[PDB]
This record gives structure tokens, C-alpha cells and sequence, in this order.
């Protein structure tokens, strides 16, 4: 079989491999609770990126990744 | 997507094919850009005669080894077969 | 365009293309915070249709996408810093030239982000391949080449 | 549809000519009076350059149509010490 | 189905819209009564979705878990951060 014309739709998004900060569920364009009232972005070892106020408040609770458990690490 | 570099003597095509398929069309195709009876063709991998229906892939060079890089040295002759003397491509001058 | 081809140089080699791409192009602490950020798109956009020597170098070498790459917010403000490469590089600067260093902007991306938006943008000539390999070995290229081609093995 | 790189020493090189107008200086050659519209052969006369540089032009040719934009992990093009400086100067002339 | 989850889908959004609201609050005075906080963070939220009183109470337990805010250890209904 063949298709003599076609029609689509296709969601576009930006080619970063991380998608949103899982601590206060933001898009990582945009800034973080903390920060929305007055920023940088820190990555991680395990392909971990959020905002920099969200992983400091969180390593200040605890050196262990919100979603998996792994232990933190600065780049 | 295997490549190939078709020698004859002087001549030489840079060819572009896939990684199942046998040399029937290679020899086509070699015709078609040659300008000359198509039984006489006769491919030769490192100076060895091939089958005519066995796949390329197969033949000793796949595509992880023949890039869009060198991609073999692939000799061509035909029946007046003729002589392999491919002409090597010209040495590079002597550096400083 | 007038101040453009006067080629106005600060201390360090910057042009006013490069201050325009820096990230640590001092923003004066009053008032001006608000509205001037820098690296702009907009500013950057403006001086390549004004007619910004977009291959000018500083002293260090760096060219104007040297200094975009080494930017330290690439996701914060990504549509700034997509806009501005998409201009430095229409605008014809080379993606593969090396400072003084010999650093090519891939290299001194220091950024997955930068990398791979230059890695978009980069358009690949055997040229540049070819000058990148006498550089690298070492090969004397100096009265055997074109008087326009020396430049050319100079930064690539 | 296929076009001929003779080059200085005797030597002809044949690839598509999808693939050699990639190259900005083959593509005014092959326009132009006496563009030789046999649609096979399109032949042009390199009487500078050498066999193996010619060879690599070809190569590439091959590995930038290839790789035009795919593969972000793109291969390195394996420029030998004694070929550079003279591929160099042969992509000047041929604004690849 | 569809619908019923759309309007769980704006659930999750206002608790998000919550948090931040709660936070920015307490980033300008850094302490507040528990029920002088309630009616701010409304008067905020009112162009938009009005927060029910059980809902936002829930948003203060979240973000205790979260430290971003905490009770005082010298008065429970006062607010601190930490
Ligand atoms: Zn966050
Ligand atoms: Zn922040
Ligand atoms: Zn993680």
C-alpha cells in the first residue's frame, strides 16, 4: 500500500535530556519556588538535573537523589 | 550502506550500496556508468573471484569496515579477463 | 555601524560583539540591572546586522563564540543563548577556530547544552578538517600555502 | 548523474554528482560552457592537484553527503600527516 | 474519564501554585500567624482558583516534609523556615 498525501501534527520541544525539577515540580526554564520571589541549574552524576536552591535545601536534608537512591554529587 | 572504491587501471567509482544485496546491480550499475557490455565485469576483493549472486556483505567487507572512509580496495577488469594492474593512486611528496 | 567600524577595543581584546556575548560584562548596579542582561540576543542580533566583525578575537584569542559557549546558565535562559549562536553562526563566524590556546569552542564549551547546539549548528568542511590536521602535527605551512589560506591553518 | 575527476597524473576518479557539487569551485566547473551534457560522464580536468589528494576530496565527498546532519556522534575523517597540507590547499581550490 | 481527570490535573497544578504562593509569602516577613497566613495567601490566589481552607492546611504539612517552612519551637501557630 501507499498514502497519496498525509497530515500530521508534531509536539516540538528543546533537545536538553532533562525535563523538569521533581522537587518543586517546575519547568527548569522557569525559576523555583524558592527563587520566583526576589536560576542556576546544578546537573548531577546519574543524569540528574534541577535548580541549584532546590538541590542545596535538598542535600541539606539528605545526600540521596529524590527519585532514585544514589548519592549526590556536584559537576 | 556499505562503500566501495571500484578500481581499473586509471578509472576509479565511488559507490554507495546496501549491506544485503548481492552484486547483480553492482555490475548493473557499473555498466550503466561505464559505457560497455556488461559480461565482461568481473569484481575482485583483494585479487579473488567472487560469486555473482552471494551478497556483499558477506563478501568480506561490511559496513562497519567499509565507511564513508577508505572503503576497500575493490579491483574491476574486463574480458577482452584482462590483468589486474591496478595503478596505485600517486605517492605523497617527501615531507621536511 | 558608525561605532562598529571604529573596531572599539576594551583591555583584554573584547570587541563590542564580545561584550554583548560575555557573562561578565559588568551591568551597572543601578537601574540598568533591570533592563540590560547580558549575553542578549537582541544586542548580539543587532550589532551582526549592523556589521560586527563576527571572527574579531580578543588578546586571548577567543572569538564570539568562544565566549557563548563558556556561558554558565545554559538552561535558565536558553532562549537567549539558542538565538545568539543561531546569529553568531548565520552570521558566518567559524565554528571550529582555536584561540591562542588553541582551544577550538567545542573543546571550551564546558557545557553539554552549548555543545550540542554547536554540534547543530556546525557545518563541516574538509577545509577546516584538513587545517585542524596540520595544526595538530605540526607541519610546517609557513611560505608553501596561500597568503589568505596562512590565516585560515592560524585559528583553525 | 555521475561526474569524472581526472586528476593530474593520469588518474580518473568517478562519483555522483549529488556528491561532487558539494564542493563550491566542481560546481562552477561544471556549469559554464562545456558543461558536456552527456548526463554520464561530465568530466573535469584537475591538472594542479595529485592522485591522492584527489582521492581524499572524494572521500569526502562521500562522508559529508553521508553525514550531512545525522550521527551526532560523528567519525573522525582520518587525514594521514603526509596527505595534510596539500588536501589542505587542494579544498582552497575546490572550496569544499 | 477525560474530564474527571482534567479536573485532577488542575489539582496537582494548584498544589504546585499553593507551595510557591505559601513560599513567597513567607520569604517577605519570614514569620506569620498560622491564621494570619491563610487569609494572605487567598487574597493571593484570588484572581485564580479560590483554595479551599483544608487544601492549603495540607500545603503547610507538604512543605513541612519539604523544609521549607516549619513550626516555631517557641510558638506553634508562628511560622519559621529552615
Ligand atoms: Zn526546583
Ligand atoms: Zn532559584
Ligand atoms: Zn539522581
Amino acid at each position: 500500500f501507499e498514502v497519496k498525501k498525509w497530515n500530521a501534527v508534531a509536539l516540538w520541544a528543546w533537545d536538553i535530556v532533562v525535563d523538569n525539577c521533581a522537587i518543586c515540580r517546575n519547568h527548569i526554564m522557569d525559576l523555583c519556588i524558592e527563587c520566583q520571589a526576589n536560576c542556576t541549574v546544578a546537573w548531577g552524576v546519574c543524569n540528574h538535573a534541577f535548580h541549584f536552591h532546590c538541590i542545596s535545601r535538598w542535600l541539606k536534608t539528605r545526600q540521596v537523589c529524590p527519585l532514585d537512591n544514589r548519592e549526590w554529587e556536584f559537576q | 550502506d556499505v562503500f566501495l572504491m571500484i578500481r581499473r587501471h586509471k578509472t576509479t567509482i565511488f559507490t554507495d550500496a546496501k549491506e544485503s544485496s548481492t552484486v547483480f546491480e553492482l555490475k548493473r550499475i557499473v555498466e550503466g556508468i561505464l559505457k560497455r557490455p556488461p559480461d565482461e565485469q568481473r569484481l575482485y576483493k583483494d585479487d579473488q573471484l567472487l560469486d555473482d549472486g552471494k551478497t556483499l556483505g558477506e563478501c568480506g567487507f561490511t559496513s562497519q569496515t567499509a565507511r564513508p572512509q577508505a572503503p576497500a580496495t575493490v579491483g574491476l577488469a574486463f574480458r577482452a579477463f584482462e590483468a589486474l594492474c591496478i595503478e596505485p593512486f600517486s605517492s605523497p611528496p617527501e615531507l621536511p | 555601524y558608525n561605532l562598529i567600524h571604529l573596531d572599539p577595543r576594551t583591555r583584554e581584546g573584547f570587541t563590542l560583539l564580545h561584550l554583548a556575548v560575555n557573562s561578565n560584562t559588568p551591568v551597572d548596579d543601578f537601574h540598568t540591572n533591570d533592563v540590560c542582561s547580558f549575553p542578549n540576543a537582541l544586542v548580539t542580533k543587532l550589532l551582526l546586522d549592523c556589521g560586527a566583525e563576527v571572527n574579531a578575537v580578543d588578546n586571548e584569542g577567543n572569538s564570539a563564540l568562544h565566549i557563548i559557549v563558556q556561558y554558565n546558565r545554559p538552561i535558565s535562559d536558553f532562549l537567549t543563548l539558542h538565538s545568539i549562536i543561531i546569529s553568531l553562526v548565520e552570521a558566518g563566524a567559524h565554528t571550529d577556530m582555536t584561540n591562542k590556546q588553541n582551544k577550538t569552542p567545542l573543546d571550551k564549551s564546558t557545557t553539554g547544552v552549548s555543545e550540542i547546539l554547536l554540534k547543530t549548528q556546525m557545518k563541516m568542511s574538509l577545509k577546516c578538517l584538513a587545517a585542524r590536521a596540520v595544526r595538530a602535527n605540526d607541519i610546517n605551512y609557513q611560505d608553501q600555502i596561500p597568503r589568505t589560506l596562512e590565516e585560515f591553518v592560524g585559528f583553525h | 548523474m555521475y561526474v569524472k575527476l581526472i586528476s593530474s597524473d593520469g588518474h580518473e576518479f568517478i562519483v555522483k554528482r549529488e556528491h561532487a557539487l558539494t564542493s563550491g569551485t566542481i560546481k562552477a566547473m561544471l556549469s559554464g560552457p562545456g558543461q558536456f551534457a552527456e548526463n554520464e560522464t561530465n568530466e573535469v580536468n584537475f591538472r594542479e592537484i595529485p592522485s591522492h589528494v584527489l582521492s581524499k576530496v572524494c572521500m569526502y565527498f562521500t562522508y559529508k553527503v553521508r553525514y550531512t546532519n545525522s550521527s551526532t556522534e560523528i567519525p573522525e575523517f582520518p587525514i594521514a600527516p603526509e596527505i595534510a597540507l596539500e588536501l589542505l590547499m587542494a579544498a582552497n581550490f575546490l572550496d569544499c | 474519564q477525560e474530564m474527571e481527570q482534567t479536573r485532577s490535573a488542575v489539582d496537582e497544578d494548584r498544589k504546585m501554585y499553593l507551595q510557591a504562593a505559601i513560599v513567597r509569602i513567607m520569604k517577605a516577613r519570614k514569620v506569620l500567624r498560622h491564621n494570619a497566613l491563610i487569609q494572605e495567601v487567598i487574597s493571593q490566589s484570588r484572581a485564580r482558583f479560590n483554595p479551599s481552607i483544608s487544601m492549603i492546611k495540607k500545603c503547610i504539612e507538604v512543605l513541612i516534609d519539604k523544609q521549607y517552612i516549619e513550626r516555631s519551637q517557641a510558638s506553634a501557630d508562628e511560622y519559621s523556615y529552615v
